[PDB]
């Protein structure tokens, strides 16, 4: 059995520059039995390099391969937002096929302010007996943003969830959806509901609120 | 108890890929003298096994080797093994004085110590070779990484979905040679050709691919490429040639241009049985272009006759002497120098009709007086060269067969014809 | 031409009994090697095993200690996989791949990959999802899908339309042991009175 260790792990570089991802093998692996793969979030992986230097048909020129002995590196030269995927190094030829740990590559983007959209619970959901108020941050690169819920000027701490999409491959932005789940009678007992968003590039916390019954 | 070796030559068997089901070892060292119908050779085989960390030993016996009568020799003795280990071994004669010991590795040959241990790993195979002069040639093929034995993997799942052709593939001296005509929709300058072979039989599963990968650019006519087959390697490796019988530059769609693919997978054992199956998967490619994957299968049969003369390579030289004092000098053998512990030179008249009469001309470094070899003076002079001198000739084109060997050298043989 | 049409979205019991089809087409199904690479949500790809559709030669990973059973029939170009054991940590996405070209006994790089089949081992029951609309007001509207336990859940918008504005968020595991996600599409805020957007989520049911 053979072990492979992938060193970088996370790059988080600028839109366009050389990203040298390394992958070291414990044993003296043959110079042709190493591969490289690219898996975008949600999709399946795709072959990038097969003979350790050979590039598979269809692959871009930016994808260069290098390596011999135990030190193998793949060089992405020209970066762009369509390279957010996670890259793996594989070994094939021995009975136990070995993969790498992966290396998530992140593309930089200018500081973009998020657009906030608050959604009250639908009456169809109120008929079920459990209300949920959603708060939406559409597009923002920094990915660090605090979404504090507020009911009648009172902070809500443990009654809400948050979901963040990974950096998309078009403009390198993120999205957030915070769901505050309140009880039925609890929702009927309160009048206002506010979603406060503190994010870089705004210089001011942005609050989107609404009165119950508008 | 056993025999003592003289001029031992050890090999290093290296397995490529995985084990197909047999264990082939070629031995080109042993001498097979030319122009001799009375030259027999007794061969005993000793094999060392490792069952559970403890060493083992298996003694075989193939008896005399009649060169001009039988090609495939099945052993007629076993002193270290199981129930019937004599059907698990084949001693095949290739051309130019080379044997090939083949053993099926999916059935246990020995079981004397434990019963339910499947950690049997073959580590070294030793082959003895009795010479006509009495020399005890030996060979020691040692495994680089000894592979274990997985027996009886239920192999008879033969299947038939591949376009069948009426032609058959022949295997002569373990060497397969097939010529398959096929058609490809692409041209020659756009084709990235690639081929794979797979032979299925009773328990064997060999897989041959071209180590070169896909063909870079299919040149017009006679595209050669080396192919690597799974199992145990061999010199003069497997090869293939795709000769394009198509003067194509800008192909028109729909036209299937004819190609000629000739394959020669080298390490093909006989344990596939007659009417075995040989699959061939060929496919041209490109930027996901035409030349879709196809398949052609055909029956493979084994030739029982030797497709050559078992006589080893022999440099023929003429000597136009006068009178009766005819002389000839034997040069140095390939892998030797002045520092050689034992060097042997033997000679005998062509087409010998007696065993205990003609094979008396032996010479070592510390000898030179043959027992009963007449009118042949052998002097081991300086320069590490030998000097043969034949007396008592005239108007009779006698021929002499000389053979020289050293410790770490490859045994060579000359044929001198004394005319005029 | 190569196609690896994987089949199934399986929520399986603690005592394993599972099977995935992985239809294959577009080449000689007999000549190429098909591997299976599992990916658990644990930051890693791991190879399970491969099979030769010509001789039935199957090989499996040594970590599994004999738990996989990989078979294949050649009348229909499919390769069935079974991982039936006492499955503890075997909730992963099982990918069906084919090597780039020919190789000697399963040593080709995987060039053609399948859609992937997500199996999830859990002792909890199968919970049906609940969908509720996110009415708009200021140029976006959405659709919420909560309370579903089975992780595999998709959401379509306007029956294929709304490609450059759709935003489907990952699922969040609630303290009740279930998941919930929301999809949202941005709209020009001017064609709202004309265009009617419909949210079609398909896990067990399909609604507006
Ligand atoms: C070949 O030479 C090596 C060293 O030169 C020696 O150790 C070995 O014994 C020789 N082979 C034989 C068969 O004597
Ligand atoms: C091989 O071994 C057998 C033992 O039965 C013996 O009779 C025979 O002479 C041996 N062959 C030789 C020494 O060439
Ligand atoms: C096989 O490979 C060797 C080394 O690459 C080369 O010299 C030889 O020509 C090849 N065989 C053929 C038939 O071309
Ligand atoms: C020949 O075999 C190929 C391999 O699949 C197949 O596509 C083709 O249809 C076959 N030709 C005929 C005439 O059946
Ligand atoms: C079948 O095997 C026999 C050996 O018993 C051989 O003589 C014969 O040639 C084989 N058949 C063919 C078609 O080669
Ligand atoms: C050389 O080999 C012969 C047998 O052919 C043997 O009698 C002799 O003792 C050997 N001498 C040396 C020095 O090895
Ligand atoms: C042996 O027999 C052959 C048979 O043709 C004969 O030509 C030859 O002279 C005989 N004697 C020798 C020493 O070869
Ligand atoms: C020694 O080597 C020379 C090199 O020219 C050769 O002519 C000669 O025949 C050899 N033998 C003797 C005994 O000189």
């Amino acid at each position: 059995e053979i072990v492979l260790t992938q060193s970088p792990g996370t790059l988080s570089l600028s839109p366009g520059e050389r990203a040298t991802l390394s992958c070291r093998a414990s044993q003296s692996v043959a110079s042709k039995y190493l591969a490289w793969y690219q898996q975008k979030p949600g999709q399946a992986p795709r072959l990038l390099i097969y003979g350790a230097s050979s590039r598979a048909t269809g692959i871009p020129d930016r994808f260069s391969g290098s390596g011999s002995g135990t030190d193998f590196t793949l060089t992405i030269s020209r970066l762009e937002p369509e390279d957010f995927a996670v890259y793996y190094c594989q070994y094939y030829g021995s009975s136990p096929l070995t993969f790498g740990q992966g290396t998530k590559v992140e593309i930089k983007r200018t500081v973009a302010a998020p657009s906030v959209f608050i959604f009250p619970p639908s009456d169809e959901q109120l008929k079920s007996g459990t209300a949920s108020v959603v708060c939406l941050l559409n597009n923002f690169y920094p990915r660090e943003a605090k979404v504090q819920w507020k009911v009648d000027n009172a902070l809500q701490s443990g009654n809400s969830q948050e979901s963040v999409t990974e950096q998309d491959s078009k403009d390198s932005t993120y999205s957030l959806s915070s769901t505050l789940t309140l009880s039925k009678a609890d929702y009927e007992k309160h009048k206002v509901y506010a979603c406060e968003v503190t994010h870089q590039g705004l210089s001011s916390p942005v609050t989107k609120s609404f009165n119950r019954g508008e | 108890a056993l025999l003592v070796c003289q001029y031992t030559i050890q090999s290093l068997i290296h397995l490529t890929g995985e084990d197909p089901g047999f264990f082939n070892v070629e031995i080109p060292e042993f001498p097979f003298y030319p122009t001799c119908n009375v030259c027999t050779a007794d061969v005993n085989v000793t094999i060392n096994f490792d069952v559970g960390g403890k060493k083992h030993q298996l003694d075989l016996d193939f008896g005399q080797l009649t060169p001009h009568t039988k090609a495939v020799y099945q052993p007629r003795g076993a002193f270290g093994g199981s129930e019937n280990a004599t059907n698990l071994f084949l001693l095949e004669l290739l051309g130019a004085g080379e044997l090939a010991l083949t053993m099926r590795s999916k059935k246990l040959p020995i079981n004397v110590t434990t019963g339910e241990e499947q950690q049997v790993s073959l580590e070294s195979v030793d082959v003895y070779f009795q010479d006509v002069f009495g020399t005890m040639w030996c060979h020691h093929a040692e495994m680089q990484n000894p592979v274990y034995l997985i027996p009886e993997t239920v192999p008879y799942i033969k299947w038939d979905n591949c376009n069948s052709t009426n032609i058959t593939a022949v295997v002569r001296a373990q060497g397969l040679d097939v010529t398959l005509p096929l058609s490809l929709p692409t041209s020659a300058q756009d084709s990235n050709f690639s081929v794979k072979t797979e032979m299925l039989g009773n328990e064997i599963d060999i897989e041959c691919i071209m180590e070169d990968g896909e063909i870079s650019q299919v040149l017009p006519g006679d595209n050669k490429f080396n192919i690597t087959c799974s199992g145990y390697e061999s010199h003069v490796p497997s090869g293939g040639i795709l000769t394009s019988t198509s003067p194509v530059a800008t192909p028109i769609p729909g036209t299937g241009y004819a190609y000629s693919l000739r394959l020669t997978p080298r390490p093909v054992s006989r344990f596939l049985g007659n009417n075995s199956i040989l699959y061939v998967f060929y496919s041209g490619n490109g930027p996901k272009a035409s030349g879709g994957d196809y398949c052609i299968q055909s029956n493979i049969v084994f030739s029982d006759e030797i497709p050559a003369s078992q006589d080893m390579p022999t440099n023929t030289t003429d000597i136009t002497y006068v009178g009766d004092n005819a002389t000839y000098s034997v040069p140095m053998v390939t892998s030797e120098d002045a520092n050689s512990p034992n060097v042997t030179v033997t000679a005998f008249w062509a087409w010998p009709n007696n065993t205990e009469t003609d094979f008396k001309c032996k010479w070592t470094l510390t000898s030179g007086t043959p027992s009963g070899c007449e009118n042949i003076s052998g002097a081991f002079a300086s320069n590490r060269t030998f000097d043969i001198t034949v007396s008592g000739l005239g108007t009779a084109p006698k021929t002499l067969i000389i053979t020289r060997t050293a410790t770490n050298a490859t045994t060579t043989t000359h044929k001198v014809i004394f005319s005029k | 031409q190569v196609q690896l049409v994987q089949s199934g979205a399986e929520l399986k019991t603690p005592g394993a009994s599972v099977k995935v089809s992985c239809k294959a087409s577009g080449y000689t199904f007999t000549g190429y090697y098909i591997h299976w690479v599992r990916q658990a949500p644990g930051e890693g790809l791991e190879w399970t095993g491969w099979i030769n559709p010509n001789s039935g030669a199957t090989r499996y990973g040594q970590k599994f200690q004999g738990r996989v059973t990989l078979t294949s029939d050649t009348s229909s170009s499919t390769v069935y996989m079974e991982v039936s054991n006492l499955t503890s940590d075997d909730s992963a996405v099982y990918y069906c791949a084919r090597e780039l070209s020919y190789s000697i006994r399963g040593t080709g790089p995987l060039g053609y990959w399948g859609l992937g089949t997500l199996v999830t081992v859990s002792s909890a029951s199968t919970k049906g999802p609940s969908v509720f609309p996110l009415a708009p007001s200021t140029a976006a509207l959405g659709c919420l899908v909560k309370d579903y336990f089975p992780e595999p859940v998709t959401v379509s918008w306007n029956s294929g339309a709304l490609t450059s504005g759709v935003h489907t968020f990952p699922a969040v595991l609630q303290s009740s042991g279930l998941y919930s996600l929301s999809s949202v599409v941005t709209v020009p805020s001017s064609s709202l009175g004309t265009q009617t957007y419909i949210c079609n989520v398909n896990h067990k049911p399909s609604n507006t």
